[PDB]
DNA sequence: ATCAATATCCACCTGCAGATTCTACCAAAAGTGTATTTGGAAACTGCTCCATCAAAAGGCATGTTCAGCGGAATTCCGCTGAACATGCCTTTTGATGGAGCAGTTTCCAAATACACTTTTGGTAGAATCTGCAGGTGGATATTGAT
DNA sequence: ATCAATATCCACCTGCAGATTCTACCAAAAGTGTATTTGGAAACTGCTCCATCAAAAGGCATGTTCAGCGGAATTCCGCTGAACATGCCTTTTGATGGAGCAGTTTCCAAATACACTTTTGGTAGAATCTGCAGGTGGATATTGAT
């Protein structure tokens, strides 16, 4: 058998991801999530393609950005772990949390 | 001194 | 018949340019310069971007400039960078950027 | 009986021309053009309010290209003000004399 | 005309694709906690960016939220978006 | 010599409908005007987005309710909605 | 004679806000019930504020609302908190506030 | 040196009232440069709605409208 | 006889009394020089309203004791009681006025 | 636990800055009314795009095993930062003249708005061209075991 | 270090979705004219801001001592990553029905423009009031040494 160390994989997936740009949720549950909480608010509502494709690449624009400041976090506490003590620091500072 | 302003406060609604 | 945007020397649509700035209730009235101005503005702020991607597909060996092109023409440039800091522009990604502290030693 | 479909239009053909100019062999996908197009969207209404704002804060009526040139100032940073100042100034001129 | 039940679809923000969204974020050790607390601040993130969306919407007397709705919605967040119509 | 306006008079109005024994300080006078212009900004810019969204010309009552359910949280939002109806619905039997 | 503020049930000027709302050019036109609710909302509003800051300088035996009540009246308010989220009340200073691990044992 | 103005005990009033319990002696000189920073880009743009006003006195109004397109909102000093 | 608080009590006691008021806390002249000096680099012979200079110190301090509040937390999240010049830096930098 | 030094709390007093009440003036703003004009709702309907379905296949999710290496507990020593007394200098305050410059009024030319026609550029839809995505194959760069 | 297992890089091929070029129609921009309005140049005035000085006040710079804390070293158990087997559900493609979006015509309630009268809010300036900051006294809670 042949094994690379931990990490080893984990650092090659980085420099995959941060070298491409397509969405890393998968299509249709993001829709159905969508679909769900967007019920909830109101009924019978129906959603141009693109709108729901709009609120996926800002979603996950927003999702990985929080992930960059979560990182900067786990590290300031010399770890390489994030936990969500880290999210939620960030969220704080940035005003979302208070 | 009650409040006695016509509108409903959040504190008047409970 | 001569279009103001080539009176003055544009390649953007002074005259559109001028009809948002009404629609748009800026103003009671607008100056026959601002548009003008306006569209100088937008027009060089275009060519900048533009420069910058078309390097950054001629980086990558494409003649067609994608959103990810513009992307890293953005965000390497230290004021376009700023005067799009709460812009994100779909299907851009990211940049390549990895905290020293989680590499291999 | 047919109806006329409303048209959508679009900063792309000036874009494009603008394009040539700076790189006569590169092209632009359709979404890439998409996003100049939001993107000088954008800049219009952030430049004119900030113009609209001024003017109204000095009780003038009129946003005149001195009300733009301020906004960019205070829009821009450092070097892309400078630059931009520079081709609003020579293009309000350069109109002026026809 | 039996429309389905919507339910849990939380879920369909999968471990795997949570990790790869941290990875894109540069994030290289994730702890098992974190799936969960990221759908948690997902489902946060849409219910404010789609409540918005919806009243304009609504406000519209339409019964389609378009593309333009998100987009109005994430520039009051203050998260402009490009490449969908602004 | 020109008048400087303020809401100052109307918030001393409402003040003392709600705390009758309450006065207020100048300098909180000065930070209560800043309120009120601030909120008046805000949902009237809301409005206006709202409105040319739309292509519609007019900011009617309707643009002002829409723009107080997108700022206010919650439920000053709910009360905020409640207040402005009842008000123009008093306005109107009039 | 009358006023349409007293039309409406209100202390706050209908007539000035509908010219105020004319001056800043937010659209072409606009409705005559616009001011009537705007009115009314900034008066809702402005009663919150009173309210909690009466009471905040209550609780300190003050008569007298300065802006340190308004400040207390806002930030623990968690509604007032928000829509005020990026606003600074001038001679307000903070919420008494320490973090435990900060505390003596 | 005006910077300097700002002493390590004015900073350290600050820090107070933030809840800081504890401070490292190296805070002061970051925090005078974070501080300069501040003025610096407020300041500019209050000073440029100044120059377009065509006074050559800086009024409090322009320095909350500087506030405000910093998203820094101030109550009190004008609205 | 002599008699010492330990560390950390007086600071503790500068807490609650810094946070019970409202006065401004850094000396009034100092910064109204560096106002000034600031402001020469942008226009010279300039003038300022005695509120203009009140407003930049308002909020001024205000920015400055939310950013030591973000900066506290910071420390502690690297379970620490002193604030470090990496703990301002990281809050600027999560703000987004860093990056 | 005792005991002392020091901070903190509370009731009461009072001089005064800041707030309030009183009055007059007036420009401006709000109301009222008639005359006029236009936006947006309604009814109608053409057409786009959305919801849903069917079918087939593999890319990807799930759940497991197994061990490396990370996080967190513990210990501990050096050093940094808090407390504090000493003494000195910067800031604060309050007055004064000095005056620079902001704010007000009037004036009038230039600039803009407004309206009618003519002209032309931008859009949509159809036909035609081509960059590169996806797959294959082979040389080389990297990783981890020994 | 050497060597094997595996990832990565790069060149080539090609069919096609997506881009670009081509063509015709019309809405929008340009041209011309008269009517209207704004903002600036100019003169002026009262205000607020700068400079200065002096005096009382008080905060800050400094140096020392020591406690408590930050960071380093050590240890270890459990978690979290790498790899794998299994199979499912997402993706892709192509069809259809029809909900609802978007274009068009008509018509009136609501809005605007204009004229004219009443009211009110802001200013100023004089006189008067009053909430509470600052200070005192004296009781006790807090903190730290022993
Ligand atoms: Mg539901
Ligand atoms: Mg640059
Ligand atoms: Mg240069
Ligand atoms: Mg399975």
């Amino acid at each position: 058998p042949h094994r690379y160390r931990p990490g080893t994989v984990a650092l090659r997936e980085i420099r995959r991801y941060q070298k491409s740009t397509e969405l890393l949720i998968r299509k249709l549950p993001f829709q159905r999530l969508v679909r769900e909480i967007a019920q909830d608010f109101k009924t019978d509502l129906r959603f141009q393609s693109s709108a729901v494709m709009a609120l996926q690449e800002a979603s996950e624009a927003y999702l990985v950005a929080l992930f960059e400041d979560t990182n900067l976090c786990a590290i300031h506490a010399k770890r390489v772990t994030i936990m969500p003590k880290d999210i939620q620091l960030a969220r704080r500072i940035r005003g979302e949390r208070a | 001194g009650k409040s006695t302003h016509p509108m409903v406060t959040r504190s008047k609604a409970d | 018949a001569k279009t103001r945007s080539s009176r003055a020397g544009l390649q953007f649509p002074v005259g559109r340019v001028h009809r948002l700035l009404r629609k748009g209730n800026y103003a009671e009235r607008v100056g026959a310069g601002a548009p003008v101005y306006l569209a100088a503005v937008l027009e060089y702020l275009t060519a900048e971007i533009l420069e910058l991607a078309g390097n950054a597909a001629r980086d990558n060996k494409k003649t067609r400039i994608i959103p990810r092109h513009l992307q890293l023409a953005v965000r390497n440039d230290e004021e376009l960078n700023k005067l799009l800091g709460r812009v994100t522009i779909a299907q851009g990604g990211v940049l390549p950027n990895i905290q020293s502290v989680l590499l291999p030693k | 009986k047919k109806r006329r479909k409303t048209r959508k239009e679009s900063y792309a053909i000036y874009v494009y021309k603008v394009l040539k100019q700076v790189h006569p062999d590169t092209g632009i996908s359709s979404k890439a053009m998409s996003i100049m197009n939001s993107f000088v969207n954008d800049v219009f209404e952030r430049i004119a309010g900030e113009a609209s704002r001024l003017a109204h804060y000095n009780k003038r009526s009129t946003i005149t290209s001195r009300e733009i040139q301020t906004a960019v100032r205070l829009l821009l940073p450092g070097e892309l003000a400078k630059h931009a100042v520079s081709e609003g100034t020579k293009a309000v001129t350069k109109y002026t004399s026809a | 005309r039996h429309r389905k039940v919507l339910r849990d679809n939380i879920q369909g923000i999968t471990k795997p694709a949570i990790r790869r969204l941290a990875r894109r974020g540069g994030v290289k050790r994730i702890s098992g906690l974190i799936y969960e607390e990221t759908r948690g601040v997902l489902k946060v993130f849409l219910e404010n960016v789609i409540r918005d969306a919806v009243t304009y919407t609504e406000h519209a007397k339409r019964k389609t939220v378009t593309a333009m709705d998100v987009v109005y919605a994430l520039k009051r967040q203050g998260r402009t978006l490009y490449g969908f119509g602004g």
